């Protein structure tokens, strides 16, 4: 399941220090085209392009993401084979270009996943967070969900051990067993969340506050010279892509 | 002279329930190492809690300096200015998405701007010897680092008195001892130390003076200088001394004739 | 269960990020007045979304031999409110595509719309109707996070109908397709986390 | 011989952390084993992997000398460091009933193992308690009474002392003594090295993730040199009586005093 291993990795290669800045654009950008872009002669170079910039630009020691990378493969799988088919008033058949429409399926996807699986791999999801600063998202739910985010961490850890307990145990014998048990690893982490966020309110409120949250960031500061390159590029590979 | 932080009665419980802080008024005379003591259910936990202002005791009134503050509201958030908290559970101080992004907490919500505040955070960070670990995530920190850092994120305001609960719970007598040292160095620059712990041998390396008390009321609090040593004193409560020497009969930090 | 990233074109991407946003900005209203009103809503929400993300990268036995992740939409149902769960909702989903990467960004606010505004209306209606109607509390649970799942496997179908019409059968088309395909798989799920949620909110009560 | 043996294991968390490289390890029949080191040195880890929690990347264990295993999980059981994550249930019984019942120990056999579980351990009724209602110790003794609830053969636990006081320390140490005295095989990993000598008698010095040294409880505890590899220092007195038997007429070493005198 759960994806510590995505979250330490987005904290520890050689291109988590470097501005959250533009590897929000390098992703956010090449995102908006493989969406955009008309496929086949689009999303092909933006893919080797994004490619390169995750395994070249910031090696990425996966090379092994695609662990990450294939649990989408197995949803369009069959969202493609949807297109292949099928209806009428006829049992019956496959339809006339299936396999176009589904290949422009997968190659506009596909890209559009490395897009995120670049910033899923670079940017961790706090500094993506604190990014909504700069645009309209007020102050405070960008505080629950850098908060939401830090809980995620300190109740993964409880389940992961509560599971681990019961497995011992013998959490697991029956099927129905593991339902069952499992229930009692989620009804039991709700007052424990509630409780901690309790006990964080009264431990902050060590400062002189307990709310607000105001902290500063050791981001750098991406100068617009990265800016103009990048955006350069990526226009380019639209143009080129729009051709 | 008149001490730095004492604290009346106090008295406390819950409503509805058993004593939670009867009127124990422990005065702690400015540059020292208290150290509370017990092992808890007695309250140490509970104790410090109203030496902040965590706590408003039904009756109790604790005085800064020399003179007592307005909590209810308002004032408080100048007692604690003034005096800081590091509770058992570093995960109860630590939202902190980083390590700097949390220290930086303090000296912000505390009255400074950015370019001052960050200044401040670098100085804790170095205080706790953890300025590599900066800008690495909490969640990813051994238990004894994240004390450190949120230690650290008390520190980076200048507090004169730094409460502490269990500050070696969970630590090997490495990590142990390397802290020992961060904290006395804490002292040794001016910074009154305060704190609960049940590992008795832990006062007998840091503390100036200790503190007793089962029940609620202290009932002991002297010299580490017999108390550490003064076994029957030690007797009411459940414990018993560090190893120091067995006999006095002839005619903490290790040392020895032979 | 999720749309994936760029499964969707960016007509209907923003096409569904436009009829999520005055759902979002809804609770997110409140949200600033509970805010505005008990400061310390920052922890008790942030501590209600990081249920919902963890509850859901769990896993449960289908009622098949699939093992599929629950989907807190039931459960955070009866608990939280829903309009709270339109902004967690999203909340939570960015995670699953950040983290998991079994979201995405580009159909995040599409899928904000099934399973943060669409899933949990209805999963209340079941409920505080089954509540009326007389059942007990331990179905009227059960149909809630069943016929919620349902909500969203539906309604996620139907955005894949209305993207991606049927090359002869017109609209519906895709419909029942979309209906027959994600039909197998989670009503073992929508099933199974039914029964879940009950054994959850059965806890709940005794603690 | 071994009843709980270890491959070169090699297990590394991203990319890879590689928290435990090759690293063989052995235990024998009734014992008290220390795997005694660092703390973030994911002991813990070794742990889970003795007990099918975990699967590494390159892995053998041992069952009777050899190579589904809810016989294994059988025969070993496990207590993790932090109590309230290992006791689900609303009562005592609850909890213990649970884990031979989870076994197919139909009602009055698991009346019957939760039996010696609630003595052995030495909790006493009342019983309750429940779910929670105390401290933490109480809490450690009724989750150990869990995992012995079920024929185990060799028990897994870390920091037995962790958090507790002295006096907690001193009785749980008689109570694993003294199961010690049922012929269990013990194996606990722990910062407070008191707690290796107040235990153990074979002792596995554990490194980056490697057994760089074992099997004298006392000698590992002698041998001061090997012990600062991993930045630790002998038992007290043992330290002691080492430099009190440098300047000291010394042969032997006694925790109660061995003092010399006059005159």
């Amino acid at each position: 399941m759960s994806i510590a291993s995505i979250d330490r990795v987005a904290a520890q290669g050689h291109w988590r220090s470097r501005p959250l800045a533009e590897k929000s654009l390098i992703g956010l950008g090449f995102l908006a085209l493989a969406v955009t872009v008309p496929p086949f002669p689009g999303a092909v170079l933006v893919t080797v392009a994004i490619l390169a910039f995750t395994f070249l630009g910031a090696r990425v020691p996966l090379r092994f993401w695609a662990s990450v990378a294939v649990l989408p493969l197995g949803f369009l799988t069959t969202g493609a084979a949807v297109l292949l088919i099928q209806i009428g008033p006829e049992g019956i058949g496959l339809a006339p270009d299936g396999p176009a429409k589904a290949a422009a399926l997968v190659m506009r996807a596909t890209a559009a996943t490395c897009c995120l699986l670049f910033l899923a791999t670079t940017t961790p999801a706090a500094d993506l967070l604190s990014g909504l600063r700069r645009w309209r998202v007020p102050a405070e739910l960008i505080e629950i969900a850098l908060l939401t985010y830090r809980f995620v961490f300190i109740l993964a850890e409880e389940a992961a051990a509560m599971t681990t307990a019961q497995r011992a145990r013998l959490g697991h014998a029956t099927r129905r067993r593991w339902l069952r048990s499992t229930a009692q690893v989620i009804a039991a982490l709700l007052p424990r969340a509630l409780t901690r966020a309790r006990r964080l309110e009264t431990g902050l409120g060590a400062r002189n506050w307990q709310g607000e949250m105001r902290v500063l960031s050791t981001r750098p500061p991406a100068s617009a010279r990265v800016l103009g390159l990048i955006l350069t590029l990526q226009a380019a590979i639209l143009a080129a892509g729009v051709l | 002279m008149t001490p730095i932080l004492a604290a009346e009665a106090l008295t406390y419980a819950f409503p509805g329930g058993v004593k939670a802080l009867d009127d124990l008024s422990l005065a702690v005379p400015k540059g020292e190492s208290l150290a509370i003591l017990g092992p808890n259910g007695a309250g140490k936990s509970t104790l410090l809690l109203h030496l902040n202002g965590t706590l408003r005791p039904q009756s109790g009134r604790v005085l800064l300096g020399g003179t007592a503050t307005g909590h209810s509201r308002k004032d408080l958030t100048g007692w604690r200015r003034r005096v800081g908290l590091v509770l058992q559970d570093a995960d109860d101080q630590l939202f902190a998405t980083t390590v700097f992004e949390d220290v930086s907490f303090g000296p912000l919500n505390l009255g400074l701007s950015e370019a001052e505040a960050r200044a401040r955070v670098e100085e804790a960070l170095a205080a706790l010897s953890i300025s590599d670990l900066r800008d690495r995530p909490t969640h990813m920190l051994s238990g004894g680092q994240k004390r450190r850092v949120a230690i650290a994120g008390a520190v980076a305001m200048r507090p004169e008195v730094l409460l502490l609960d269990e500050p070696t719970a969970g630590l090997d007598l490495a990590g142990t001892e390397q802290l020992l040292t961060l904290l006395r160095g804490l002292r040794a620059a001016g910074m009154t130390l305060v704190f609960s712990t049940h590992d008795v041998e832990l006062a007998a390396a840091l503390a100036d003076r200790v503190a007793l008390f089962r029940t609620g009321r202290v009932l002991a609090e002297g010299a580490a200088e017999a108390v550490l040593s003064d076994r029957a004193t030690l007797a009411k409560v459940a414990l018993r001394p560090p190893l120091v020497i067995d006999l006095a009969l002839l005619a903490a930090p290790l040392p020895k004739t032979r | 269960m999720h749309i994936m990233e760029g499964y969707l074109p960016v007509t209907h991407a923003i096409g569904w990020s436009l009829a999520a946003a005055p759902f979002v900005v809804a609770g997110a209203l409140k949200i600033r007045k509970i805010v505005a009103e008990r400061p310390e809503a920052r922890m008790t929400l942030a501590a209600a979304g990081a249920f919902a993300f963890v509850l859901s990268a769990l896993k449960i036995p289908s009622v098949t031999g699939s093992c599929s992740h629950p989907t807190g939409t039931g459960l955070g149902a009866v608990v939280f409110g829903p309009s709270v769960m339109a902004v967690l909702g999203v909340i939570v989903l960015l995670f699953q595509a950040l983290l998991l990467a079994h979201g995405g960004l580009t159909t995040l606010g599409a899928n904000a719309f099934s399973m943060a505004i669409v899933g949990p209306w209805v999963a209340f209606g079941v409920y505080k109707l089954a509540g009326k109607a007389g059942a007990s509390m331990a179905v009227a649970v059960f149909l809630a996070a069943f016929l919620g799942d349902l909500a969203t496997y539906v309604t996620t179908s139907l955005q894949l109908a209305l993207a991606y019409p049927d090359p002869a059968s017109g609209f519906l088309g895709a419909a029942l397709k979309f209906g027959s395909v994600f039909a197998l798989t989670q009503i073992p799920l929508a099933i199974a986390e039914g029964f879940l949620t009950v054994i959850v909110v059965d806890a709940l009560a005794g603690k």
